[PDB]
């Protein structure tokens, strides 16, 4: 199935691509908005961007609470892993 | 491998600048300035087909006064009762002016008469008035020769102390407008082109890059202004003023339009690290389309207002096509090879700084996550605007549209001090029949036809045989009011108030339908009616104005539409892209007409929207081709992804050009010719609003909506087969 390199890697190039940080300073533990510095703006890009190439829905309902990139991937191997 | 036209123009760049400065220099020395040949080929304000003129003509033929439907008025005026040397002046002054033959083709003495001594004295018997018909229709080369020379015929002799002399009449004024018009135009350049240069050197902030701009933009507007003047010159066309300041105006706008396109292409290309010759060869195959449809849109909408029946929009028609299609091509020819040649040379023409790609990401991503508030509001805004409609009111007599020191307007003040205003402005009337009209019976029917027409409401004063003022001594004003055959009578009208309002203009209908009818019960039925002045001269403009507006109007929109259709290859793009405008138009109407007409307390000119309403569609057009162009190409990664990186990429580019253009425009304020300055302001306004609101938020928001639907008949998919994670 997905694992957990493959869907950072994917997250770190869409991340230096929006907002140009490299994609070597990216870790689970680290935060969207404390640390990454990511506005909401950014974060719906950031969905975007992720719902064309891959595809994946994540409604701003339960992304508002979406804070760190552990819990995104968190939440993307559930969804893929687990098929419907 | 690369394409056949870039490669052929970088190969071939030197003589290609060798042909353009040789036909230039050749243009400019060999056939005279634009402004000689504007002056040489004046066109008449009046159409030929008229029932004014053809009236008027016939007056004058007739009555041996000559063919032309100019008229020139003479005021004498002093501060104190006029005496027996002023009759002495003023009888050398008329053998004087009847000397000459060539210019003054006829007169009327009424002064040297005892029996109509009080048709030109005033009330206090300060002031006197004398017509003379001149030679030359209104606004045409002669007759402006004609009144010059009146002036300075008038203007050799030294008047006797205590009193001056005016000169009045329409063609005064047209001549007044012609040599304001003239200096206008000077003084627009300079005001132009220093707003060109301190606006380019804020955005780009380098000074070489605006000085190469500048020698695009003189360049071409050298070439477009010599190649006009050269078709000028062999009496192909007509011109005017208006098309001469619309003409320049136009063309160094479009010109600094083209060059911030093509030059901002190449520097965001080179900003991804591509050398010299990929981003060339990426900016021509970005812009060339673009460009040129863009201009053919231009053209096609100034031929299609080349459509109508007043001599004004007909004249204003070819030469702006001409010009509009001489500087495309010189942008299309000379852009890329300037560019090449000034890159070549190492440091020239490096980028500085970037301007914009997070923010216009941003209004994207926002744009996509919710298109439909964002449209309803835009929707709103644009009809808020438009819902200012039934305040609407136009005005007529351009003698309150010029400044107030010029030679016709004080003498219009002067004879206003003493005289009412419609007693400058008379009216015609003659009535033929076919026998002679020495009989009781026929002057008891001219008396009842007289009371009949001072019976109207708003005739503040007729004249006739019977009643020259309100036998050798009679027999005099025979000579004067009936015709030397006599088989024809005449009066004269002069209106009470002002004689150009709209009630003034409704007048004629009703003088000639009593006429009509106090000529039905005589022995004169059937004869013939005829009415000369200025009101009837521009009631056929008003009745003609709103059906050529309508012709010039409808075949402008399919013909974008055409052009559109065949630059995307899609219905729907196309129908978006007009219908946009389309909505558009009505928020700068309204906002145009809350600045003048309500707070500045002017209304508009009659003249004003049939040339903003053209320009402001294809202009407006281009911005909204652009950008589909860039989503065409950039939406091969996904929709809601092309959405985002088009708007990116081509966000802050327009709206440079879009704020650079508006404030050219906005430039026309320090014009004199105040029709001038409502044009350039409600292009200004309406533009500022196309590119600020209906450029970003309604355009995208659309795409976003429909979907694949956008791109009929062509197949496109909005998710492109999901890809495994890497």
């Amino acid at each position: 199935a997905a694992t957990q390199e493959e869907i950072i890697a994917g997250l770190a190039e869409i991340i230096e691509e929006v907002t140009g940080i490299e994609p070597s300073e990216v870790t689970p533990e680290k935060s969207f908005v404390d640390d990454l510095d990511i506005d909401s703006l950014s974060m719906v890009e950031i969905a975007v961007q992720t719902e064309d190439k891959y595809g994946v829905k994540i409604p701003d309902e339960d992304l508002a609470g979406l804070r760190t990139v552990g819990d995104v991937v968190a939440y993307i191997q559930k969804l893929e892993e687990e098929n419907p | 491998a690369r394409p056949f036209i870039p490669r052929m123009i970088r190969t071939f760049a030197v003589p290609i600048i060798l042909g353009w400065l040789v036909t230039i220099a050749v243009l400019n020395v060999t056939v005279p300035q634009l402004e000689t040949v504007g002056q040489i080929q004046a066109v008449s304000m009046s159409p030929d087909a008229a029932p004014s003129m053809i009236s008027m003509k016939h007056i004058g033929k007739v009555f041996e006064e000559g063919d032309s439907d100019s008229a020139a008025m003479i005021v004498l005026e002093g501060q104190r009762p006029l005496g027996d040397a002023a009759h002495a002046f003023y009888d050398q002054m008329i053998g004087r002016l009847q000397a000459d033959t060539t210019h003054v083709q006829s007169l009327q003495d009424f002064w040297g008469d005892p029996l109509t001594a009080t048709g030109a004295q005033s009330s206090d018997g300060k002031a006197a008035y004398v017509q003379v018909k001149l030679a030359g229709n209104q606004g045409e080369s002669l007759a402006n020769e004609s009144v010059e020379a009146v002036k300075t015929i008038v203007e050799r002799l030294a008047p006797p102390p205590g009193v001056k002399v005016y000169v009045t009449g329409s063609a005064a004024l047209v001549a007044d407008q012609q040599q304001a018009g003239d200096r206008s135009l000077q003084v627009i350049e300079a005001v132009t082109f220093t707003v060109i240069i301190v606006m380019l050197l804020l955005v780009y902030r380098s000074i070489i890059t605006s000085a190469i701009m500048l020698t695009m933009v003189v360049l071409g507007l050298l070439a477009t202004r010599g190649g006009v003047a050269f078709l000028g010159f062999h009496r192909i066309i007509g011109l005017s003023t208006f098309a001469t300041n619309l003409l320049v105006v136009l063309a160094i706008a479009a010109a600094t339009d083209y060059a911030i396109f093509l030059i901002g292409r190449y520097q965001e290309a080179r900003g991804l690290g591509q050398d010299r010759e990929s981003a060339y060869y990426t900016m021509f195959g970005g812009t060339a389309h673009v460009v040129l449809g863009s201009g053919l849109t231009i053209a096609g909408a100034t031929f299609c207002l080349s459509f109508t029946r007043l001599p004004y929009f007909q004249t204003l028609g070819v030469p702006l096509a001409i010009g509009m299609v001489i500087v495309v091509a010189a942008a299309l020819t000379l852009g890329p090879a300037i560019i090449a040649v000034t890159s070549r040379f190492g440091k020239l023409l490096e980028p500085k700084r970037m301007a914009r790609v997070r923010g216009w990401r941003k209004v994207g991503a926002a744009i996509v996550r919710w298109p439909g508030p964002i449209l309803v509001g835009a929707v709103a805004l644009a009809l808020v605007g438009l819902l200012t409609l039934p305040g609407y009111r136009t005005n007529y007599n351009d003698r309150n549209y010029l400044p107030a020191d010029l030679p016709a307007n004080e003498g219009y003040a002067a004879a206003e001090r003493h005289f009412s205003q419609a007693r400058m402005n008379p009216e015609v009337l003659m009535v033929e029949s076919d026998h002679d009209m020495r009989n009781s019976a026929d002057f008891l029917v001219i008396n009842k036809i007289a009371k009949a027409i001072f019976a109207v409401e708003g005739i503040s004063r007729v004249q006739a045989i019977t009643r020259p003022d309100g036998n050798p001594d009679f027999q005099r004003g025979l000579e004067q009011f009936l015709s030397p055959d006599g088989h024809a009578v005449r009066f004269i009208i002069s209106h009470e108030g002002d004689p150009m309002s709209q009630a003034g203009i409704a007048r004629i209908a009703k003088i000639k339908t009593a006429a009509k009818e106090a000529i039905k019960g005589t022995p004169l039925e059937g004869s013939a009616i005829y009415l000369g002045g200025t009101a009837a001269m521009f009631k056929d403009l008003s009745d003609g104005n709103t059906y050529d507006l309508m012709i010039a109007g409808i075949s402008a929109l399919c013909l974008i539409f055409i052009i559109m259709l065949i630059t995307t290859r899609s219905v729907v793009a196309a129908a978006v892209i007009v219908g946009t405008v389309v909505l558009s138009l009505g928020a700068s109407f309204g906002l145009s007409v809350l600045i003048w007409q309500h707070i500045l307390g002017i209304e508009l000119h009659w003249l004003v929207l049939a040339m903003a309403v053209i320009i402001l569609l294809a202009v407006g057009a281009d911005y909204n081709l652009l950008l589909v162009a860039r989503l065409k190409e950039e939406i091969h990664a996904g929709i809601n992804t092309g959405i985002i990186r088009a708007m990116g990429g081509s966000g802050s580019v327009v709206t440079a050009a879009g704020l650079v253009f508006a404030f050219t425009m906005m430039s026309f304020a320090v014009s004199e010719l105040t029709v001038m300055a409502q044009v350039g302001t409600t292009i200004g306004m309406g533009l500022l609003f196309d590119t600020l609101i209906v450029r970003s938020f309604m355009t995208p928001s659309i795409a976003a909506l429909l979907g694949k639907w956008f791109w009929w008949p062509q197949v496109v998919r909005q998710r492109p087969i999901p890809q495994p994670w890497p």
